[PDB]
RNA sequence: GGGGGGAUGUCCGGGUCGCCCUGGGCACCUCUCCCGGCAGCCUUCGCGGGCAGCCGUAGUCCCGGUUCAUACGUCGCCGC
């Protein structure tokens, strides 16, 4: 009879909130969400949710694909790596396991 | 003084004084321990002063009077604080016979 | 958002149950007093001004 | 000073009240006082109570004997309870420090008395 | 659980109409968890359901419908009743829940129950051990409390149970607040019984000894206050009050110079204790500034041991270095000092012998 | 000890690198030419330049573009800029909270701060105003990365901990807004040992953006965040905050006590430092007007609400859902009803300079409570949904008792007892029943005077015991409580139980991956919102 | 004059550009003078302040070896004693001060010293 | 009475202590007293303190001047802290009623003073 | 702080009278584990667990007996 909505909001994680090319969007990585804001008006233009599920797993790091923009490498505590693209949501449902005891950092 | 008690530094404000300065702070505490609007802050600085400058009360005598004259008002503050609650029950009496 | 520097706000202490009200400070703010004696100490009968 | 107090109370004087009250005769005054004047009297003493808290030794005695003599006047004059309770919390502000000031008197009195001991040794030294 | 308990209650009504109080007592025994053997701890009573409690209360007590009912003992001799008193379920809220039906139009229900219940218990037992059990177990109102004090005073004014219950009632009524206590005390008492009660409390005071010379409290002050201004002027309107206030003034003088020397002896004790630590350390040879003479040092101060931990910037803690400890010790040392070294020191075993100029 | 570090390339070939390691002692070391010092058995001596300004651990250090400026930010809430060509510093001193993370745009113009109080700002350089601002929910968070300054054994080691439930109300007449208590930062809040939350922020529920922020207690963002000793200063915490019925009035309470390591000098006999603190407790009760710009304005501040020989704590307050009147119950034993009136001393009303009359809240009624002490009490209150009757649970250990008092007149209409196994935690009132929770939970009707629902909860730790709480909907007759599944640490699981009023079957049971901190009920419609410590918010609803 | 000594090194890259490596309070009063030396395998700089105590610092290994505060008291003991008369004696600018001790210490093995 | 007090203290007398203490000379005694005798003295006064709490007016003065003169004797005589703290809670039992007895004095004093008012009216009536 | 011991100095009945001891009073050094804190190394995502542990007191080759504090934007005069 009752129903529970999806998690919204969240804590802004300690990974550096990254800029886009041409300085117009700021991509901020929360825990269980990564969302991109338009800077001139301070408004989220996208919110790409990220499912987390194993009790304490967190988004370890994140960055732009330095080969091609509009791609994010995101890496969680257990070894799952996402290759998503902001301005859309292509890649949330398809992570990739790295087969690790525990991931501590990453850098592209 | 209230801000300097809210920040944990009243000891820091008092601990480096000189003789004439500490006579001055005793004098202010003695003058304004009477008012019940700031008796709390006044007795706090009084506690810290007795703790921090009780060793040279024999080395100097002019400070020794001001500690004693702090008593004289404290000995007279308790009496007015005693009588005030005597009337404090005396006014409680009529407020119960009115019903 | 550099929050601006603020001086220490003074304490709004509690007042007793007889505050010097606005009208009291008004009628005590009728401040400068001049005492002009009359001639031969006659009792002043009346004072007036037009409208 | 009965008519004196009576005038100052019903005329809302200040200096005449000072002249008659700032000094037996206290009991005689409160015996010869009248009723709603005693109510306004307690009101004015509450004002003095909060305004300058230096010498209680006269005014608490005045309030005491007033509550004695014309206390039951205020009972059948009962719409003016606010004049009593405006003082009654004023005196509960007056009790605050007795929770801890007594402990300051003890810790401080020995510093007095140790001087007193070295001063009672001093004539013989 | 509702239907099962309703059938159990219907079984109890069947047994009530069949009038077999023995088997009814045994079913209530298996409920409460005849012989009816007791545990010897008032706290150590098993949990029981409120519906069974209120049904038992409805079974034992009664009501009179005339715009003002009256509880009566349909079962004045019952281990069920003494269990109820011992487990403390005989509250006004409980009896209201038991008598929800007959009462809803009656006014002043709390006053009526708090004035009627102890009279009922007092006629049940003349020995009033059941009453002291009531005062020791049940949550009581101020009405019930002043009523039980009334019953004890009529009983007295084999000889310690009543005084035990009377002191328990005194502490309970001191805990009870001012307004309801004054109202019910003025309601249920008469000024002469109040004067007798004040004589009882004067006996408590003078037997505790607050006037009878040395070399040759809360509850009593509170109770005397509530009784005195529950009667008020309309009761008294002498030398009785003159001698009474004389003894009260003697007591207050005692307690005021008492708080004086309480502060004094507390500060001297704490200084002597720090002195115990400091004398042990100066005997060991840690070389601090110790007093020696028979008079007090002015500032009641000692030099504690220098801590093994320091404070760095901004807030971290590190272990002290022996170098800095020696620096502070050379600081703490005074102007002139005799520091004798021994052959055991030159061997490396014992310590030195130090006497410094008393600064 | 390495807190953070930023490297910069001396250049499409890579000639050298220059690294800045911000070390948790509060230092910022600059290693100049690492590759040219390590290309060449033997190496020449290297010597890092030391820049020391912060006191605690620096949280972020970054070189700015062309490499003239070494910008940095720590816990002292100040973005410092090391000039690095001269020897000077220049800095933006007064942010909201600790500087948690920084970055520089590809162009050198924009800085971007991630602030510890759930925020981010894009600044334009030498404008130094936030060109872009984003703020979140700012609750208490159990951070996975624990702390950058918990590494070096400070005086008070900051712990990932939750102490108390979040003080949060959903405001009527704008249900999409939510008022809730936040300190300056998360780290600065939980630091020092005690929760220190003297700020209220308003948060939008439809679109989860933090609207605005305001101060309740005294708060100095212009002063030093640490004392001289090294202890983070603790501010007065807003313990209880409940909302009016009109949507326009607000009542708050702040409590504050000095530190036990601070007192040290008031102890005379058998008095401990905890005793000295509990004696020098300061508590204010403040009445605020709420303006439609979500603006809080003071009208009244009482210094001694429940007063006896010393100050006594205040246990709870609640608004009458029909009239503007706040009841408060406290450690004294009496229950006080406050109401608003107009300032009128002698027929001379005092008005705002715009002309509107000043109102002021004062004590309307005083109700002493009955006490039944068999041989450290608490309190709770709740009005009815129809007014005129107030339920007041007084809370000594196991013996604790409820009193239902008329509000038109100070007479007691009812008193029930025997309804608590331990110390009371809280109490609400549905359409006819009282839902109270202590160590056990009891739904109890008062129109039939009977315990409908009883529940024994599983024995758990004291932190979880303080952490359970409930909330009722009042529109669809349904309550819901919140409990963590069994000292508190990071990875815990919690479950909430939405019950209906009538039955014993919980209509919804859901375990949560993180422990929930706040439960509130939107007043305009049915359902609830819930705030979780990994600070995420979501709504539960029927249909 | 902030009793403060700072050490400056060239920045890598551009020429002739200097920057402050590190600073520290070595003395206790204001640092009034200093002179360096580099020879026979010893690279030192000695700084005299107003606390009468010259501090030496290693130069080429600065930050790699501790400094050293030389004694401000003179190298000659400047205290002498006639043990028969129990007289101790010292001297400075134009005065010679003589103390008598009047007793042993076996007697004292508080208020008499 | 120095040797008198000194004898009674070191011999654990009772009646000689009564003879010298049950009555200036008090200060002279405590000046001429000796040290561990003062410790036992405070112990004996603590006994009298709890046993019969009637007249404090002499013994609190005795304890006062003892803590003045030979207080610092107990400091270097510091294994006997229990003699101080066995009194120090005894006096915190002695403060109990000052939390509420003062309020009884006020409510009761008017009943005295109202009699006093009808008694000051009585000679003139 | 406790429990216990091994050994240091002491008087009161003392003992053939000596090594000391029992009964009372005791202050110190040494060992022993439990108390409060810190650290390291493995297992777990964490919660926790395991391992050999140090500190709870004193004076150094020199010496951390250090390092550390919160900006601009505009000043002045008078009134309510």
């Amino acid at each position: 009879s009752w129903k529970v909505s999806k998690p919204m909001g969240g804590r802004m994680s300690d990974i550096d909130p990254i800029f886009s090319q041409d300085e117009r969007h700021l991509i901020i990585t929360y825990n269980t969400s990564i969302q991109v804001y338009s800077t001139e008006d301070s408004l989220l233009v996208r919110r790409i949710a990220l499912p987390l599920t194993p009790s304490a797993t967190h988004i370890v790091s994140s960055a732009l694909s330095k080969s091609n923009p509009d791609y994010l490498w995101v890496a969680c505590s257990d070894g799952r790596i996402w290759h998503i693209n902001w301005t859309s949501g292509e890649g949330v449902d398809t992570p990739s396991t790295i087969d690790t005891k525990k991931l501590l950092d990453m850098a592209v | 003084l209230t801000a300097l008690r809210h920040r944990s530094a009243l000891r820091e404000a008092l601990q480096g004084r000189d003789e004439l300065s500490v006579i001055n702070i005793l004098r202010w505490a003695g003058k304004y321990v009477a008012d019940p609007r700031y008796r709390s802050i006044c007795v706090d600085v009084a506690f810290h002063l007795i703790d921090l400058y009780a060793e040279h009360v024999g080395g100097s005598a002019e400070l020794a009077t001001q500690f004693q004259q702090l008593l004289a008002k404290v000995n007279r503050e308790v009496e007015k604080a005693e009588l005030a609650i005597v009337t404090g029950g005396m006014v409680e009496s009529l407020m119960m016979s009115v019903e | 958002m550099a929050a601006e520097v603020v001086p220490l706000p003074q304490l709004k202490l509690p007042s007793g149950p007889s505050p010097i009200t606005a009208e009291q400070r008004y009628w005590r703010s009728f401040k400068k007093q001049k005492s002009h004696t009359s001639t031969a100490n006659w009792p002043i009968s009346h004072i007036s001004f037009p409208a | 000073l009965g008519t004196v107090l009576n005038q100052a109370l019903r005329t809302d004087d200040s200096d005449l009240l000072e002249s008659c009250l700032q000094t037996l005769i206290i009991q005689n005054t409160i015996n010869r006082m009248d009723s709603s004047l005693a109510g306004t009297l307690l009101s004015k003493l509450a004002a003095r109570m909060h305004r300058r808290p230096g010498r209680a030794f006269g005014l608490m005695r005045w309030i005491q004997w007033t509550l004695v003599a014309h206390g039951g006047a205020l009972v059948t004059q009962p719409d003016l309870i606010n004049r009593l309770t405006e003082l009654s919390r004023v005196l509960e502000e007056r009790s605050r420090g007795l929770s801890s000031l007594l402990a300051l008197k003890g810790k401080l009195d020995m510093l007095d008395a140790q001087l007193k001991y070295r001063k009672a040794l001093k004539m013989a030294g | 659980s509702w239907s099962e308990w309703q059938n159990k209650a219907m079984q109890a009504d069947e047994l009530l109409q069949n009038n077999d109080i023995q088997s009814w007592e045994e079913l209530m025994a298996e409920v409460f968890k005849p012989e009816w053997e007791w545990p010897s701890s008032r706290s150590d009573y098993a949990r029981v359901d409120r519906r069974w409690v209120v049904y038992a209360i409805n079974k034992v007590f009664g009501w009179e419908g005339q715009n003002t009912g009256r509880l009566t003992c349909r079962l004045p001799e019952s281990s069920v009743l003494i269990y109820l008193v011992d487990a403390g379920h005989l509250s006004t809220s409980n009896v209201k829940s038991a008598f929800k039906d007959d009462v809803r139009e009656v006014d002043k229900v709390e006053e009526l129950i708090g004035e009627q219940l102890p009279i009922i218990l007092a006629e049940v037992d003349p020995t009033m051990e059941l009453l002291v059990g009531y005062l020791s177990g049940t949550q009581l109102g101020s009405s019930e409390l002043v009523s039980s004090i009334k019953l004890l005073l009529c009983s007295l004014g084999l000889d310690e149970h009543r005084t035990r219950g009377l002191g328990i009632a005194f502490s309970k009524l001191a805990a009870c607040p001012a307004a309801e206590t004054v109202k019910s005390l003025r309601r249920l008492f008469k000024p002469d019984e109040v004067l007798v009660l004040l004589n009882v409390l004067r006996a408590e005071l003078i037997k505790d000894g607050w006037t009878t010379r040395y070399l040759d409290i809360q509850l009593i002050a509170d109770l005397m206050s509530r009784c005195i201004d529950a009667v008020g002027l309309s009761g008294w309107m002498a030398n009785f009050f003159s001698q009474f206030q004389a003894e009260i003034s003697v007591a207050l003088e005692g307690v005021m110079e008492a708080v004086r020397l309480k502060g004094v002896i507390a500060e001297a004790a704490n200084y002597a204790k720090r002195a115990r630590r400091a004398l042990a350390d100066s005997a060991k040879g840690k070389a601090m500034t110790v007093h020696m003479s028979a008079e007090l040092p002015l500032g009641l101060k000692t030099d504690n041991k220098i801590s093994t931990e320091r404070v760095r910037s901004g807030g971290e803690i590190v272990a002290r270095s022996s170098r800095q400890i020696g620096h502070f010790i050379s600081k703490r040392r005074g102007i002139y000092s005799i520091h004798r070294i021994s052959e055991e020191m030159l061997l490396g075993a014992a310590g030195p012998t130090v006497v410094q100029e008393a600064r | 000890i390495i807190s953070t570090f930023d490297i910069r390339p001396i250049i499409a070939e890579l000639q050298d690198i220059d690294v800045a390691v911000g070390g948790a002692r509060g230092a910022i070391y600059v290693y100049s030419n690492l590759l040219a010092h390590l290309h060449t058995l033997r190496v020449g001596t290297i010597q890092p330049r030391k820049y020391h300004w912060h006191r605690r651990a620096v949280h972020s250090v970054k070189w700015s573009g062309d490499g003239n400026y070494l910008i940095s930010g720590g816990y002292e809430t100040v973005l410092v800029l090391w000039q690095l060509d001269t020897g000077r510093v220049d800095f933006l001193p007064h942010l909201s909270a600790a500087i948690e993370n920084i970055v520089v745009s590809p162009k050198g113009s924009a800085y971007a701060l991630h602030l510890d109080d759930n925020s981010a700002m894009v600044l334009s350089t030498a404008e130094m105003k936030p060109s872009m601002y984003v703020s979140g929910i700012q609750s208490l968070v159990l951070g996975d990365r624990p702390s950058k300054d918990a590494l070096v054994r400070r005086v008070w080691r900051p712990i990932d901990e939750i102490a108390s439930p979040l003080v949060a109300t959903i405001s009527p007449q704008n249900p999409s807004h939510m008022f809730l208590c936040v300190g300056n930062g998360q780290q600065a809040t939980v630091g020092g040992g005690a929760t220190s939350t003297p700020l209220v922020q308003v948060f939008d529920i439809s679109s989860f953006q933090g609207v605005a922020k305001q101060a309740i207690a005294r708060t100095n963002p212009t002063d030093v965040n640490i004392t001289s000793e090294g202890v983070p200063i603790i501010e007065p915490t807003a313990t209880k905050l409940a909302f009016s019925h009109d949507g326009k009035w607000l009542a708050s309470i702040d409590e504050w006590q000095p530190p036990e390591r601070d007192t040290e000098a008031y102890l005379t006999g058998s008095k401990t430092q905890s005793d000295a603190c509990k004696e020098r407790r300061e508590i204010y009760l403040k009445f605020w007007e709420v303006g439609a710009d979500q603006s809080l304005e003071l009208v009244t501040r009482i210094n001694d609400a429940h007063y006896t020989k010393q100050t006594e704590s205040i246990f709870d307050l609640a608004s009458d859902p029909t009239s503007a009147r706040f009841a408060t119950i406290g450690n004294d034993g009496m229950v006080r009803f406050w109401s608003p009136k107009l300032r009128k001393r002698d027929g001379l009303m005092a008005t705002r300079p715009d002309g509107q009359p000043l109102r002021s809240w004062s004590c309307s009624r005083v109700v002493p409570l009955p006490v039944h002490e068999r041989q450290p009490y608490s309190g709770a209150i709740t009005f009815s949904e129809d007014g005129s009757i107030l339920f007041a649970a007084f809370g000594p250990p196991s013996g604790a008792l409820v009193v239902a008092i008329d509000t038109q007149t100070g007479t007691v209409r009812d008193v029930v007892s025997g309804m608590f196994k331990g110390d009371i935690r809280a109490m609400k009132s549905l359409s006819s029943c009282l839902i109270m929770l202590s160590d056990d939970l009891v739904v109890y009707d008062i129109v039939s005077d009977e315990m409908l629902a009883s529940y024994t909860l599983k024995e758990t730790s004291e932190a979880a015991k303080k952490l359970t709480q409930l909330a009722v909907n009042h529109q669809s007759r349904s309550f819901a409580l919140a409990a963590p599944i069994p000292k508190l640490k990071r990875g815990t699981k919690s479950e909430l139980l939405i019950f209906n009023i009538e039955d014993e079957e919980p209509k919804l049971v859901k375990t949560f991956s993180q422990v929930i901190i706040s439960v509130c009920a939107v007043p305009s419609s049915s359902g609830f919102v819930v705030v979780d410590s990994a600070a995420q918010v979501w709504s539960i609803t029927e249909g | 004059m902030d009793r403060r000594t700072a050490v400056y090194e060239p920045m890598a890259g551009q020429s002739g550009r200097w920057s402050k490596v590190f600073h520290r309070r070595y003395h206790q009063h204001d640092v009034k003078a200093m002179a360096s030396f580099e020879g026979k395998g010893m690279s030192v700089v000695v700084s005299g302040g107003s606390d009468a105590s010259p501090i030496v610092l290693p130069l080429r290994a600065l930050g790699k070896e501790f400094h050293r505060t030389l004694p401000h008291l003179p190298q000659h003991p400047t205290v002498l004693s006639a043990p028969k008369a129990r007289y101790i004696l010292s001297w400075w600018e134009n005065e010679i001060r003589i103390w008598h001790l009047l007793n042993s210490a076996q007697q004292f093995l508080p208020l008499n010293l």
